[PDB]
DNA sequence: AAATACTTTCAAGTTACGGTAAGC
DNA sequence: GCTTACCGTAACTTGAAAGTATTT
């Protein structure tokens, strides 16, 4: 199961992931060169090379001597000539120091760095929770649904690392969407007063087969409509199949690298998943099991402020209101109750008001 | 292409019909992501709107010699180009929507009448004061001018809330303050940044300065030459930016005479207050050969005390 | 990556010309052009990581079979040097695919086969110091 | 109509001030 | 009478994300 290119530079032919992992483990673990243990030595390592490399001991000693590491002012660019990279870096640094008054780590750069590298090198506090030596590591990309206008041109995404031996549902749980917290009923003449976790039923779509969530009784099934419609008369998408999500783990999932699979949850909210770059577990990454899945990338979405104060964040959204100049006008908790109620609900009758859990504060 | 809907018929692209949870969720009242964004209208849109409204809104003579003043729905909106026009034009409404620059004299009446009226029935006051505005604009002005929506005073009980929130919502060095202000009652991002960075941090040190700290601060300043105090803060062991700046400028400078006053420096200070101003002390200290910014203010207060 | 491939090909050609390969002879060039100062530009953390991974990936690319027998050994030396002198706290690592490993091992054993133990011990030490990431494919993949 | 640009906003901060409640 | 840390806001500032006037 050699994973090669199907399309020229962008796509990979399908392959059973578990067979790939077993292929690496069998091909490589025989020499004992993948392990998760952090680190007369000289002549003993010399005998080790003379027995493994199988060169006469003299050559091993000569090489252990002449190779070394020393043969091959820290943050200062010297005058070194034959380095185009150093020349360009020096020019940029000079132009930067002559054109800036306050230079430091910006908010976006520190955000992305401290998000990506904030768990590496960690160790399990318990001893029975450490990850295995041969389990895989899969990087998945989950695109955001469109929330602003600009997301229609340069759509963003979020990334999270998921092991190769844990079930689908442990990634289903950990995909963070705001559409699991929407509560908006219709509060118009009642200003004071369950969430969108009343009905939870989602599914994956991997290489033609649907994976449904039938753990707890609800309106569990959600892939029935597509099966009914898109293949009886369309004649355009071949044949689909079902399989309960909580039964399969990531090794069983025959997939492709760099293809837009699907994840639909809470009715019609759909995220496009683009898996990429599966590898083996190293001894540097966070060696644990209760931290996976964990996200290593995210988006710094804006936040909406109330249209009147312009100082707090929106909490109530009013539709078809006879006061505001715009139809979907948002408000804080002070503007709302100070402008829309005369000590009583619905100052003016033609007026709709709903709670508004904004995404910028919940991401 | 693959965004929404993911399943689209190759020939047509309609997409699969509605789900069951989808129809139930829409019937409940929950709003999609696309329902909370609305496109704004460009200038040409407003021009076309107005001219269509004018065109829509002896008698044969009356038609054609009509002045543009007197004249100034589905048919127009659909055929020519759909309820935002019914609100945009009714609320842009050239004849009677005039949010001119707010002159100072109307502000006092608005504030006093709003306070006396109970801060309620904004349509009623916006029709009572006869201000040629809407109810919304009066509230917006009253809120922007309001001086009772913030706190500007840190108590004991809210420092702990700040600490708990910033310790449960701190990933690495990234500290998102706006989400905290959402969870923090009656504050905003500026005040939380101030408090956490300057006073409330557990790491920082609060106390007197020993001579060794003074020597290190002098070396750091001589390295950096009285700029970029956020870099200087590193050399001094834990002291904040504000502490270093204030201490060096107004306490430790190489030549800033301090102690009791005399007659002559009093002479210069009194004349200079009567000349460069009384409400600002930066310039008053700037001309004064020895004393600093704070010392001039303190001395003026002591003068008032003596009088 | 401001034109690394220019310097990389400069050093690799200046070492091709010798036809006397040995780590006694590559280190001479490594210190005569002082290619070890390429990581002392006073950079931040993100640019440091990106630059290190780009340099290591480029050297790896130059190591692969579709080159001569002369470029490959010099690129192996370059891999060794770059991985050993990079200034990172969690040192960035080179990226090996799956379709490459069999031929890489074949080349290594052929090189050991005839008294060329220099590059042999270099590669053995790279493998032994846990410097690799064993991935399905070299570069991250995604439609766009 | 796809593609390209320029100018807005948002959210970390950083700096320069005005005062305070203390100290001998 | 003096000094000394603390206190808190107005206004700049770096730069990606998001708007949006113009191109062929
Ligand atoms: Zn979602
Ligand atoms: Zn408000």
């Amino acid at each position: 199961n050699f994973p090669e290119y199907e399309l020229p530079e962008l796509n990979t032919r399908a392959f059973h992931v578990g067979a790939f992992g077993e292929l690496w483990r069998g091909r490589l673990r025989g020499a004992g060169d993948l392990s998760l243990r952090e680190p007369a030595d000289s002549d003993r390592e010399d005998a080790a090379v003379a027995r493994d490399l199988d060169c006469s001991l003299e050559a091993a000693a000569e090489l252990r001597a002449v190779c070394g590491l020393d043969k091959l002012d820290p943050e200062v660019i010297p005058e070194n000539t034959d380095l185009v990279t150093l020349g360009v870096r020096k020019r940029f640094l000079e132009h930067r120091e002559e054109t800036i008054t306050i230079d430091r780590a910006c908010r976006q750069e520190t955000f992305v760095y401290e998000m990506e590298s904030h768990a590496i090198g960690k160790k399990p506090e318990n001893s029975a929770d450490m990850i295995e030596e041969g389990e895989l590591i899969l990087s998945v990309n989950i695109l955001y649904p469109v929330i602003f206008h600009k997301h229609k041109e340069h759509k963003p995404y979020q990334t999270m690392l998921v092991l190769g031996s844990q079930k689908l549902t442990q990634l289903r749980d950990s995909i963070r969407c705001v559409s699991d917290l929407q509560i908006g009923g219709e509060f118009s003449n009642t200003p004071d007063q369950i969430s969108k976790d009343l009905y939870k039923s989602a599914f994956f779509y991997f290489e033609g087969t649907f994976y449904n969530d039938k753990r707890y009784p609800e309106c569990r099934d959600l892939s029935r409509t597509i099966i009914e419609w898109s293949e009886s008369h369309d004649r355009g998408y071949g044949k689909f199949q079902t399989a309960r999500m909580e039964d399969f783990t990531f090794n069983d999932l025959c997939i492709k690298l760099g293809f837009p699979y699907l994840y639909c949850h809470q009715g019609d909210c759909e995220h496009v998943i683009v898996i990429t770059d599966i590898r083996l577990v190293h001894h540097d990454d966070c060696l644990d099991r209760t931290l996976y899945p964990l996200l290593i990338k995210k988006h710094w979405l804006w936040t909406r402020k109330c249209f009147v104060c312009k100082m707090y964040t929106a909490r109530w959204v009013t539709n078809n209101d006879s006061f505001a100049p715009e139809d979907p006008c948002f408000f804080c908790d002070v503007c709302f109750r100070m402008l829309h109620y005369d000590s009583e609900g619905n100052k003016l009758g033609e007026f709709l008001a709903y709670p508004y859990v904004d995404p910028g504060t919940f991401n | 292409h693959f965004m929404k809907p993911y399943f689209k018929d190759k020939v047509t692209g309609v997409g699969p019909p509605a789900n069951e949870d989808t129809r139930e969720k829409a019937a409940q009242g929950i709003k999609a992501f696309e329902e909370l964004l609305v496109t704004k209208w460009k200038n040409w849109e407003k021009a076309l709107l107005r001219k269509s409204v004018v065109s829509d809104r002896k008698e044969i003579q009356d038609i054609n010699q009509l002045p543009e003043e007197a004249l100034l729905w589905e048919k127009i909106s659909n055929i020519n180009f759909a309820e935002e026009i019914r609100k945009f034009w009714q609320n842009s409404e050239h004849p009677s929507i005039n949010k001119q620059e707010w002159s100072r004299e109307e502000e006092e009446r608005l504030q006093a009448i709003a306070a006396a009226h109970g801060h309620l029935e904004w349509q009623k006051i916006a029709e009572e004061l006869g201000t040629s505005r809407s109810a919304f604009q009066c509230l917006q002005k009253f809120q922007q001018h309001n001086k009772a929506l913030k706190r500007k005073e840190w108590t004991e009980e809210e420092d702990r809330m700040l600490t708990q929130l910033v310790q449960e919502m701190r990933v690495g060095s990234h500290i998102p303050y706006r989400r905290i202000v959402y969870y923090m009652e009656g504050r905003d991002s500026m005040q939380l940044i101030y408090r956490w960075t300057k006073s409330l941090d557990p790491g920082l040190k609060k106390g007197y300065w020993a001579p060794e700290e003074d020597a290190k601060l002098l070396q750091a300043v001589a390295k950096y030459g009285e700029q970029d105090w956020f870099k200087i803060r590193e050399e001094v062991p834990g002291r904040s930016d504000a502490q270093c700046r204030d201490r060096y400028l107004r306490r430790l400078h190489f030549s800033l005479k301090k102690g009791r006053w005399n007659l002559k420096e009093e002479e210069q200070l009194i004349e200079l207050i009567e000349k460069y101003g009384v409400g600002h002390w930066a310039k008053i200290a700037s001309e004064l050969p020895h004393r600093s910014g704070s010392q001039c203010l303190s001395k003026w207060k002591i003068m008032m005390g003596k009088k | 990556p401001p034109g690394l491939q220019t310097d990389c090909e400069a050093l690799l050609s200046r070492f091709q010309e010798t036809d006397s390969v040995r780590f006694e002879d590559f280190t001479e060039l490594w210190r005569n052009m002082k290619f070890g100062t390429i990581f002392c530009g006073r950079m931040r953390n993100l640019e440091k990581n990106m630059f290190t991974k780009e340099a290591l990936a480029l050297a790896w690319r130059y190591f692969l079979p579709p080159y001569t027998f002369q470029i490959r050994v010099g690129a192996l030396y370059l891999l060794y040097g770059l991985y050993n002198t990079q200034l990172c706290q969690p040192k960035q690592k080179i990226r090996v695919a799956l379709k490459d490993w069999d031929e890489v091992l074949k080349f290594q054993q052929d090189l050991v086969n005839a008294q060329h133990f220099d590059a042999a011990y270099i590669f053995r030490k790279l493998r032994l110091d846990r410097a690799f990431h064993f991935t399905a494919m070299p570069k991250l993949l995604s439609y766009r």
